[PDB]
């Protein structure tokens, strides 16, 4: 029935694809991301989640397994696909907190993101929040309480660190109480996201001058398209979304039926995860249009304002429409004036604006909450949208913890020494404890750090193992004769070409090209937040963090290798 | 501070049920 679809479509929208894909998207142009993702969906997505589906549903058994019924000096890639997850649920669930936080901040008439606070003297604005916008003051400094460089870092603030307690607090709750209602849960957990999205973009394309945000989005400039970095992100993203590499979909698919359909659920989970990310996509940049749009009229009138006041000209003579013009006229009329303020003006453009409008790890919160201050109701508005995120997030939480704590169920040792509910409640305390760090002044730059490296490389490498042990390991005749025993209409060639050497070969020419411009470029560098400037500038890594980067993706990557040599020395 | 009071009655909520669904599990040792 629908049921089945709508599970389907609950397992392919999740916080991923609706959160981090608008700011990947942002930051690496637009368009110029957007092409590689599909690019990165028809070769990397379907083929590779059909491969997981069908080796979890042939197999019978969990990832870890799976991974060792194929091959034993391979069985240590199955640890590997925790140790990420771990990770993973070290800083995801920090998002939820950041939610819990601005959907407490939406109890108030005067939305906190909606009116600056005033310099002291109740006459102006704050100059952080008069250069920004009230919404990036908000988050920069009265939600992250960011410091400018990383190298300096305050304690742990105590309510970012409250609302992480909470959100852990209520992920052990959600842990405790479902196991299988989620069914009733799917007829409502499924289908609102999509709905408040459509609301959204409702309210966006009514919005003066969002069609340029659109425009930019789906603009594929050539300049920046051969950037490796976008390719290697729309890949690392593509598989984040779908949940390969984390080994969720080999348990879930170990509990279906031998003769459930796999092809058909491959093909329709990656293409909704698809359409989902797209249309998400979609609405951000709609409200981020009307942001760069809003500033480049702002700066327009400030510009205009200022000429008109400095040559004594009429309230409506000077227009947008008429400027450069008029500038000529005065450089004509009196240079020697004209010259006392040219550094003074300012060269706004609509493409710069939509460059650098808004950017960072939190483009969705801002842009929601510039939306959201341009509603009619807008506590409600928030209130909705923000509960839907949360609930995302939690969903999300909830199956990367699973896929965690499937391995420590399936442990005979360890269930004999403690209760099975209290390892669930280690583990909370564990990975707040150790998430407890992002709620620094500067843990907004470790959040960043390990949204971009703890999932980039081990996601890359784990599937790249997992596609040469189906390949040439187990081979794929034998792979292709049990699919056909199992369920009959044998793989066709598209499937076994993407499985030979299509992926494989993608995946390793998309690591060697990064490589290559990490090591020719050699300027790894980090956006942070600029006060004064009120924008965002780049600055070089420090030591200790590009240190603790190639840790967290060492570990994971040398979680097989590691394993294979000790299972080689038990053999020799 | 409405957020603080908000906060203060979800974090309640939280622990209440927590606190039930652990003495359930508890119950089922
Ligand atoms: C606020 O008052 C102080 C008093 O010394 C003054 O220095 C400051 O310029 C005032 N603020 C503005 C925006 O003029
Ligand atoms: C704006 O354009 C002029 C024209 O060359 C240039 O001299 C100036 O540096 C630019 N920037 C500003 C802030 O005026």
């Amino acid at each position: 029935s629908l049921q089945f679809v709508f599970a389907c479509i609950s397992y392919a929208v999740g916080l991923g694809n609706v959160w981090r894909f608008p700011y990947l998207c942002q930051m690496y142009g637009g368009g110029s991301f957007l092409v590689p993702y599909i690019i990165m969906l028809i070769v990397e997505g379907m083929p590779l989640l059909y491969l997981e589906l069908a080796v979890g549903q042939r197999m019978r058994q969990g990832s870890i397994g799976a991974w060792r019924t194929i091959s034993p000096y391979l069985s240590g890639v199955g640890v590997a696909s925790v140790v990420v997850s771990f990770f993973l649920s070290m800083y995801y669930n920090v998002i939820n907190a950041w939610a819990f936080w601005y959907l407490f901040h939406s109890f108030q008439d005067p939305l906190p993101w909606s009116v600056c606070p005033l310099n002291g003297n109740h006459t102006g604005y704050d100059e952080e929040c008069e250069k920004a916008s009230s919404t990036q003051y908000f988050w920069y400094r009265k939600t992250l309480n960011i410091s400018p460089s990383l190298q300096e870092n305050g304690g742990v603030q105590w309510e970012p660190a409250l609302c992480l307690l909470l959100a852990w607090l209520v992920v052990y709750l959600c842990i405790l109480r479902g196991t299988e209602s989620t069914g009733k849960v799917v007829y409502f957990t499924a289908s609102l996201p999509y709905c408040v999205l459509i609301i959204y973009l409702i309210r966006g394309l009514t919005l003066h001058g969002a069609t340029n945000g659109l425009m930019y989005m789906f603009t594929p400039k050539i300049e920046q398209l051969a950037n490796p970095k976008a390719w290697i992100n729309a890949a690392t993203q593509i598989f984040f979304s779908l949940g390969l590499g984390f080994g969720s979909l080999i348990a879930f698919a170990s509990y279906n039926e031998p003769s459930n359909n796999c092809q058909k659920h491959a093909i329709i989970v990656s293409l909704i995860n698809s359409f989902t990310s797209i249309f998400a996509s979609i609405v951000t940049f709609s409200i981020y249009g009307f942001k760069a749009t809003f500033n480049y009229e702002n700066c327009l009138k400030k510009v205009s304002l200022l000429l008109t006041n400095t040559f004594d000209l009429e309230d409506g003579f000077l227009t947008a429409s008429n400027l450069e013009q008029v500038k000529g006229y005065l450089a004509s009329a009196y240079p020697s004036k004209y010259s006392e303020m040219f550094p003074q003006i300012k060269n706004c453009s609509l493409e710069s604006e939509l460059d650098t409008a808004v950017q960072g790890t939190g483009l969705a919160f801002i842009v929601y909450t510039e939306a959201i201050k341009n509603m009619e109701v807008s506590q409600l508005w928030s209130v909705l949208y923000f509960f839907m995120l949360l609930m995302l997030g939690i969903g999300s939480m909830l199956g990367n913890t699973a896929a965690i704590l499937t391995p420590l169920t399936d442990s005979k040792i360890i269930s004999s020494h403690l209760p099975k509910e209290a390892i669930s409640g280690l583990v909370c305390l564990v990975n707040c404890a150790i998430g407890m760090v992002f709620t620094m002044e500067a843990g907004n730059y470790w959040f960043d750090i390990f949204n971009d490296y703890a999932a980039t490389l081990s996601l890359l490498l784990i599937v790249l193992v997992e596609t040469i042990a189906v390949c040439y390991v187990y081979g794929l005749r034998r792979f292709e004769s049990d699919l056909k025993a199992m369920t009959g209409r044998a793989v066709s060639w598209y499937w076994k070409v993407m499985w030979a050497g299509v992926s494989p070969l993608l995946i390793v020419s998309l690591f060697v090209f990064y490589l290559s411009d990490y090591i020719l470029t050699g300027t790894l560098k980090y956006q942070a937040w600029d006060a004064s400037q009120g924008q965002l500038v780049t600055k070089d890594y420090p030591a200790y963090a590009l240190a603790v980067i190639g840790l967290l993706v060492a570990s994971s990557t040398m979680c097989i290798p590691l394993a294979a040599l000790g299972t080689f020395v038990q053999r020799r | 501070s409405i957020w603080l009071i908000v906060f203060g009655v979800v974090m309640g909520v939280i622990v209440v049920g927590i606190v039930i669904l652990i003495f359930t599990g508890i119950r089922d040792r």
